[PDB]
C-alpha cells in the first residue's frame, strides 16, 4: 500500500514544427531552423495534456 | 525597404517567431498598439 510517484514525462515543444528533421520511425530531431528544445510539463503554459 | 510582391500565403513560424515564407524570406506589417485602433505608424516591419 504503498503510492509513491515515480516520476513524470517530459514534453518537448519546438517553435518551428514544420521545420523539424524527419528521423525513421515516426521521429523528428531540432535542427537550426526549427529552434532550440523547449522542455517543459504537460498541461502548464502552452503545453498540452 | 527591400521588400517583394508576393500572392502566396503559405506561411510559417521560424526559430525567431517571425511569420515567414517557405524560402524563409520575412514578412512585413505594420506596427499597431495593444490598444491601438487604425494603423498607427504607416512604416512597414516584420510581423512579430
Amino acid at each position: 500500500g504503498e503510492n509513491v510517484t515515480l516520476g513524470r514525462v517530459a514534453l518537448v515543444r519546438v517553435p518551428n514544427e514544420q521545420g523539424l528533421d524527419k528521423k525513421g520511425g515516426t521521429q523528428w530531431d531540432s535542427t537550426q531552423f526549427s529552434g532550440d528544445k523547449i522542455w517543459g510539463e504537460s498541461n502548464k503554459g502552452s503545453f498540452g495534456t | 525597404q527591400q521588400n517583394e510582391l508576393t500572392r502566396n500565403g503559405a506561411f510559417h513560424l521560424n526559430k525567431e517567431n517571425y511569420m515567414v515564407t517557405a524560402n524563409d524570406e520575412f514578412l512585413l506589417g505594420y506596427q499597431v498598439d495593444p490598444s491601438s485602433g487604425e494603423v498607427s505608424s504607416y512604416e512597414p516591419q516584420p510581423i512579430n
